[PDB]
């Protein structure tokens, strides 16, 4: 009945 | 030779109209851009050099160029929305999808990581990348009849980029997107890389986040199975992104529920249930809530299963967030159980662990459990239990909570305890 947030996901970006 | 360069040289050879010149100074802006120590790309983006960078990605006459402005749009691209939306502002989108084909294998990965930075910015850019149509050029990579024939690293990116074009809501990615996106995304969930699997998960984790359609576009796909087998993985990076897909799934419809539970996924969670990891306890918890709240035949699987001492268990001793979780486990099934299920949930010793949870500081939990309370007693009536019911309440001391409770702030709280007391106590 009941979704929420996240545990940060994301690492939408990567370097080099 | 390009390394540690100023910004001002830098600029001097890009701006020189020697070919070579350019490239060298373009291999010593992208050193620049690939160190931790916090890299200049203000002063690079200050200088004016991404329409630069933009202009030499389509030198197609000189390779290494394409690469180093490539690489060097890419870091850039790595960085703030602003800074990211400075390389789209220099035209890079449609340039860096044109080198999705380029015959360097090493430069369409740069094209295609540079591509997933700038999705990852968010719905707007995700959505512009697919405007220019990079999703064709992208999956043409993949078409392979082996998916270990190619560079692990390469493979890699792309399922990272895929990830990106999946990511975020508000609005959800394109819906002809998605389904252009899910046969390449199924075939990826089965690859044997454990990192291409993870991504894989993330990217499932995402598409299942929204309106019950959208789970079932993905559901539809039959990859529930695929995915519960996913969730005993022992990488945790590729656990957790499956629990959360699963977990999603399991907030749609009856019928989609069903789907993880005929999968096999419940005989995963005394396990993730018990888990090391809390937030792959708080999520196998939040998962089972949804559980819970679904069908008696649905609640009967959960008990079957043995779940409930494990519930009892984590309302006992965890996380409060995993706790919370819990407690609404128990709230939903006591809300749709049949009076024989939730005579088992207490002949588990449900009531004592969640009496003790009437002393935490949140009035929405303390709602939560009361309302479970009632729930129980009402079923207890039924069986003029209810007596017994008071009886073992009162031995645990949840009694003295509740009449305590009868004199909280909120104003629902005072409330159902004050009725609790009256219609069923002291």
């Amino acid at each position: 009945k009941r979704p929420a947030a996240t545990k940060k996901a994301g690492q939408a970006k990567k370097k080099k | 030779g390009t390394v540690n360069w100023s910004v001002e040289d830098i600029v001097k050879g890009i701006n020189s109209n020697n070919l070579e010149s350019q490239l060298q100074a373009t291999q010593a802006a992208r050193k620049l851009l690939s160190r931790e120590k916090q890299p200049p790309i203000d002063n690079i983006i200050r200088a004016g050099l991404i329409p630069k960078f933009v202009s030499f990605l389509g030198k197609t006459d000189c390779s290494p160029i394409q690469f180093e402005s490539a690489w060097a749009l890419t870091n850039i691209a790595s960085g703030t929305s602003e800074q990211t939306k400075a390389v789209v502002d220099g035209g890079a989108i449609p340039a860096f999808i044109s080198l999705l084909a380029s015959p360097h294998a090493h430069i369409s990965e740069q094209a295609v990581w540079a591509l997933g930075n700038i999705a990852g910015d968010g719905s707007a850019f995700r959505d512009l990348v697919i405007k220019h149509g990079a999703i064709d050029p992208l999956l043409a990579l993949l078409a392979v009849p082996d998916l270990s024939t190619l560079a692990c690293g390469y493979l890699r990116n792309l399922t990272w980029t895929l990830s990106n074009l999946c990511r975020n809501k508000n609005p959800a990615p394109p819906l002809d997107a998605v389904e252009q996106i899910l046969p390449t995304l199924v075939r990826l969930l089965h690859h044997n890389d454990p990192e291409v699997l993870a991504d894989s998960c993330w990217a499932i984790s995402y598409l299942t986040d929204g309106p019950n359609e959208r789970i079932e576009m993905v559901v539809k796909k039959g990859v529930v199975p695929q995915l519960v087998k996913l969730l005993g993985a022992t990488e945790l990076p590729i656990v957790t992104p499956a629990l959360r897909a699963i977990g999603n799934i399991v907030t749609g419809t009856d019928e989609q529920t069903q789907k993880v539970i005929d999968a096999g996924a419940l005989a995963v969670f005394p396990s993730l249930l018990t888990n090391p990891k809390t937030n792959i306890q708080k999520e196998a918890t939040w998962t089972m809530s949804n559980i819970t709240a679904g069908r008696q035949d649905q609640i009967q699987q959960v008990v079957n299963h043995g779940l409930v001492p494990f519930l009892v268990g984590v309302l006992s001793k965890a996380d409060f967030k995993t706790q919370k979780e819990a407690a609404w486990a128990i709230t939903n099934y006591t809300s749709g159980g049949t009076v024989e299920q939730i005579v088992y949930l207490v002949h588990c010793g449900i009531i004592e662990p969640l009496m003790n949870l009437l002393s935490a500081k949140d009035t929405k939990i303390i709602q939560v459990i009361l309302d479970a309370i009632s729930n129980i007693f009402q079923a207890a009536e039924k069986l003029g239990e209810t007596e017994k019911l008071s009886i073992m309440i009162e031995e645990c001391g949840g009694l003295d909570k509740i009449e305590a409770l009868q004199r909280h702030e909120n104003e629902s709280v005072y409330k159902a305890s004050l009725n609790l007391i009256e219609k069923y106590f002291s």
